[PDB]
């Protein structure tokens, strides 16, 4: 589907600033944040997976975990990576999704079939699984995403299905600080009210603070 | 009257050969012994050790593992003639003796998992847990009727047609006279059987782990009804059969099967 395309993107990638282009042009209708949209960019390109052998298995999937207080476009960020990125599915740590973490099987309430849904967890195997509410997971969602992010697989052993399928997708979380309002006094861990298992898996920790700057609030109304 | 057989060679020599074994006395007459102890008892179902069974003739052996019906039939009828041998009273007080499987079956033994359709007909030892039982209900195997009218008694007859081909006349039950007289049934004298359905399923431990487990039906009769109760880790020898369908006019080709018990334990 890429022929001038192709013509035109290595010119692109030659401009030499595409990098900045890039991080410029990710969120378009949010103002500020340029490091998170710098984190945002890095993670949409991700990685290189890589096994040496078939032993010391390595992700090559850049994890974001944006945790802020309350009106920071975390909601929008994760809204516009689902539109630009292919193979993007939003999740919410409520009941209020299409989808659910936990992957589950039974009858389809639509199709009437007996089907095995995989969870938004798999069915972004290889894109990326965007988890608003990243705080508010039921326990069961905590284990699948613990398993998804250390392990890359799901396994299900429900009915008479004894399988183990892969879900290696990156995951861009959201989520609010214990109280609703980040205090720089603590330490990430324990204002994000989320296990140290889980947030290790992350390589980008963007902490979303609010702040009465009269510049950036004046920048923001206009806007 | 209808087709009666006269020279059945394989049916004679069956008998012949059950007699043999069932003689015993000088086989150190443990089938004399158990013969006895279960006419002392009141029992009509004998117990045979397939492995003695084996031991004494492997043809005989193979051929009712092979042959469930037909040799069970002559091995039920050498029985009846034993029985009637050493005691004749106790032989025309019990129609019917039955016999009952026991012992090590090489390949026949298997679980409600392993019993496929290659062992119908065929002897088949299940291991599993009753997951649920029947009531225990009779089923008539000869009703007497009394004619107000004429003053009457007849008797029908029905026959074990379980597993076997079932036609309207032979499951009709006479509720008048020849010439529309009303019949009262004397259930007194009327002949039932009691009759109950279980179901085997896999033992879980045994069971392929994380798999649904796999069941069978049996069928229990009398003397047979009550021995076993939901939970029951049992060993049940019977015979698997297809059971047959009603009469229709179009067969999808499936056939429901059952395991007709001859014998169930306990651990
Ligand atoms: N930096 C920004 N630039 C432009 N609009 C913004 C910005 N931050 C927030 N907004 C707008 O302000 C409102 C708050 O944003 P949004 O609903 O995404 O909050 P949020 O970070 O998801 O909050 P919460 O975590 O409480 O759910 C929305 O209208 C959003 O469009
Ligand atoms: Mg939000």
């Amino acid at each position: 589907l890429t022929d001038e395309d192709v013509k035109m993107i290595t010119s692109l990638s030659k401009d030499q600033q595409i990098g900045e282009k890039i991080f410029a042009s990710i969120a378009p209708s949010i103002y500020g944040h340029e490091d998170i949209k710098r984190g945002l960019a890095l993670a949409l390109f991700g990685g290189e997976p890589k096994n040496p052998g078939g032993k010391h298995k390595v992700r090559g999937d850049i994890n974001v975990l944006l945790c802020g207080d309350p009106g920071t476009a975390k909601s929008q960020f994760l809204k516009y990576i689902e539109k630009v990125s292919s193979r993007a599915i939003f999740t919410t740590g409520q009941g209020a999704s299409a989808v659910g973490l936990t992957a589950y099987v039974q009858r389809h309430p639509v199709s009437r079939e007996w089907t095995l849904e995989a969870g938004a967890l798999v069915l972004a195997d290889r894109g990326v699984c965007l988890i608003d509410e990243f705080d508010k997971m039921n326990d069961q969602d905590r284990t699948s995403i613990h398993e998804a992010m250390e392990q890359q697989s799901i396994s299900i052993s429900k009915a008479g299905i004894v399988t183990s399928l892969q879900a290696r997708c990156t995951v861009i979380a959201a989520a609010n600080p214990i109280g609703g309002r980040y205090d720089p006094s603590l330490t990430f861990s324990e204002n994000v009210d989320l296990t140290e298992p889980i947030i290790s898996r992350f390589d980008i920790l963007c902490v979303v603070r609010d702040t009465v700057d009269p510049v950036q609030d004046e920048m923001l109304a206009r806007f | 009257a209808g087709t009666v057989v006269l020279d059945d060679v394989e049916l004679r020599e069956a008998q012949r050969d059950y007699l043999d074994f069932l003689d015993d006395e000088e086989d150190q007459g443990i089938y004399q012994s158990k013969v006895r102890e279960l006419i002392s008892d009141n029992q009509y179902r004998l117990i045979v050790n397939v492995n003695d069974l084996r031991r004494k003739n492997e043809k005989r052996a193979n051929r009712l593992l092979n042959n469930a019906f037909e040799e069970l039939v002559a091995f039920q009828r050498a029985l009846k003639d034993f029985v009637a041998s050493i005691d004749a009273t106790y032989a025309k007080q019990y129609e019917e003796f039955y016999v009952g499987l026991e012992g090590s079956f090489g390949s026949k033994h298997v679980s409600p998992r392993t019993l496929t359709s290659c062992f119908l007909s065929c002897v088949v030892c299940v291991e599993g847990i009753v997951t649920k039982c029947s009531l225990v209900r009779p089923k008539v195997v000869r009703s007497v009727h009394y004619c107000p009218a004429t003053k009457k008694t007849i008797e029908r007859r029905y026959s074990d047609l379980t597993t076997l081909v079932a036609f309207p006349s032979s499951s009709v039950y006479p509720t008048k006279d020849e010439e529309n007289n009303p019949l009262e049934t004397e259930y007194g004298l009327s002949v039932y059987k009691d009759h109950q359905t279980i179901t085997i399923q896999e033992m879980p431990e045994k069971a392929p782990a994380g798999q649904l487990p796999r069941s069978v039906d049996v069928i229990l009769d009398d003397d047979l009804v009550d021995k076993a109760k939901p939970g029951d880790r049992v060993q049940v020898v019977g015979t698997y059969r297809c059971l047959p369908g009603k009469k229709g006019g179009y067969t999808s080709g499936t056939f429901r099967t059952v395991l007709i018990a001859c014998n169930v334990k306990q651990m």
